[PDB]
């Protein structure tokens, strides 16, 4: 979930 | 974790109508917020993601807007084919810690209030092998009509206060209509002690009956 | 590219059990996720957990289901569940989902294609196949050349149970109405349809796939 955030975030 | 707050928990607008939906995120949420509609017995259906646009083949009539904390969706020029459950979704999550994923809101059931139709009714004796069983089934169907009735069963003309199971379909696509079905359930003894079996479908000032006698089935 | 869910089953309180969602017309790559979300009767969506579609095997949870639920990819067409400590409050009709995506390298968090579902029944009841009785207008009854007859599926547990007409060749003005859950704790299902009378027996076809009972009843066109 950390890594999806950076991308979308 | 985010908690989407979705208002109204029910609408109802005629045919050719709008309904407005509204969700409020607990904290402020990014725009990848989707909107769903679903209709009975199936998955939901993608209508908007990203806030605001529109999944393939979505018409425009469904408008989904808003940022931050509030999200809404539009819905105009309302068809029977629209009757469903929507439902908002927000994505949330920190780019520091392992935390977020996906948040529903709790659905805005839609009512299309098409035509109002009077019911006609129909009355099912239990089946022959049913009795034996030691307990019978009366089934009565109000068919095609607008808006919601009311479902009265009696025995020899008195009114039945258990035993009484009711089910409605989903809204016609085509006119909006339901279709219900009511069962009343006996004992084998108190079915072979009475005569007449009627069941009393009420829509405000309207009411249809159908009864059978026993003996004659 | 579509989604079929399959295992859901009644199962006891403290059970373990396996769902699967199998992959048609595509195979599993990079660019998005699969996930499953479950849905209680009568009440919202829940999400559940995600997989990484790419093959690392990078999984993310809901904080409810963090420790009971596992999902997997178990091949290039098949997501698993692995459920456990099961009670009535994860009696739901189960999802899987595939997240969409507008570019090559990463989805938009939103779910563009979904199975029908699985039903999940977590309860000490037992297995009970239903009994089948047909519906058709007292005997006493003036005849037409139209008539609605139907089938009453009494007494089932878990659910579903499914309905068809004539094998499936007769759809026209079929109304199968959602299950009820009577007093017994069974549920009973109703169906019907309307007919011309003439050149035209109907048989409604009830499967319950808990007990594997299939069973059709031709229904006369009275109780006579
Ligand atoms: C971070 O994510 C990168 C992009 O992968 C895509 O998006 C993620 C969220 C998943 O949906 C995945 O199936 C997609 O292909 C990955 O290439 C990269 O390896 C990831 N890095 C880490 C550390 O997990
Ligand atoms: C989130 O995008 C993927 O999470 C995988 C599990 O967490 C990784 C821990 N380093």
């Amino acid at each position: 979930i950390r890594n999806k955030s950076v991308i979308l975030l | 974790d985010v908690v989407m707050t979705q208002t109204p928990a029910s609408v109802e607008a005629a045919v050719g109508g709008t309904v407005t939906i509204k969700c409020q995120a607990s904290q402020s949420i990014s725009n990848y917020f989707s909107w769903y509609q679903q209709k009975p017995g199936q998955p939901p259906k993608l209508l908007i993601y990203k806030a605001s646009t529109l999944a393939s083949g979505v018409p425009s009539r469904f408008k989904g807007s808003g940022s931050g904390t509030e999200f809404t969706l539009t819905i105009s020029d309302l068809e029977c084919a629209d009757a469903a459950t929507y439902y908002c979704q927000s994505f949330y999550g920190s780019v520091t810690s392992d935390y977020g994923g996906f948040a529903f809101g709790g659905g805005t059931e839609v009512v299309v209030k098409g035509d109002p139709v009077a019911p006609t009714v129909l009355i099912f004796p239990p089946a022959a092998d049913q009795v034996a069983t030691g307990t019978v089934t009366i089934v009565c169907v109000a068919n095609k009509y607008f808006p919601d009735v009311t479902v009265t069963w009696e025995v020899d003309g008195t009114t039945q206060t258990t035993g009484i199971e009711n089910s409605k379909t989903p809204q016609n696509s085509a006119d909006c209509t339901y279709n219900l079905s009511s069962t009343l359930t006996l004992t084998s003894t108190q079915y072979n002690s009475h005569k007449e079996y009627t069941c009393k479908v009420t829509q405000g000032t309207t009411s249809v009956v159908q009864s059978f006698n026993r003996g004659d089935c | 590219q579509s989604l079929e869910e399959s295992g859901g089953d009644l199962v006891k309180p403290g059970a373990s059990l396996t769902l699967t969602c199998t992959a048609s017309g595509f195979s599993f790559s990079a660019g998005y996720d699969m996930c499953w979300v479950r849905q209680a009767p009568g009440k919202g969506l829940e999400w559940i957990a995600c997989i990484y579609a790419d093959g690392s095997g990078s999984t993310y949870y809901a904080n409810w289901a963090k420790g009971r639920f596992t999902i997997s990819l178990a091949s290039s067409t098949t997501v698993t569940l692995q459920m456990t400590g099961l009670t009535a409050a994860d009696t739901a009709t189960y999802f899987c989902a595939r997240e969409g995506a507008d570019g090559p390298d990463y989805g938009y968090a939103a779910f563009s294609l979904w199975g029908p579902g699985t039903l999940v029944t977590v309860s000490s009841g037992q297995p009970k196949a239903p009994s089948v009785f047909p519906l058709a207008p007292c005997c006493g009854d003036t005849p037409s050349s139209t008539v609605t007859l139907g089938c009453l599926v009494k007494g089932y547990l878990p659910e579903p149970v499914t309905v068809t007409w004539n094998s499936g060749t007769l759809t026209n003005g079929v109304r199968t109405f959602p299950s009820v859950r009577q007093s017994s704790g069974l549920y009973s299902l109703s169906s019907v349809v309307s007919v011309t009378s003439s050149s035209q027996p109907v048989t409604c076809n009830v499967a319950h796939p808990a007990t594997n009972t299939k069973v059709d009843k031709t229904v006369a066109p009275s109780t006579c």
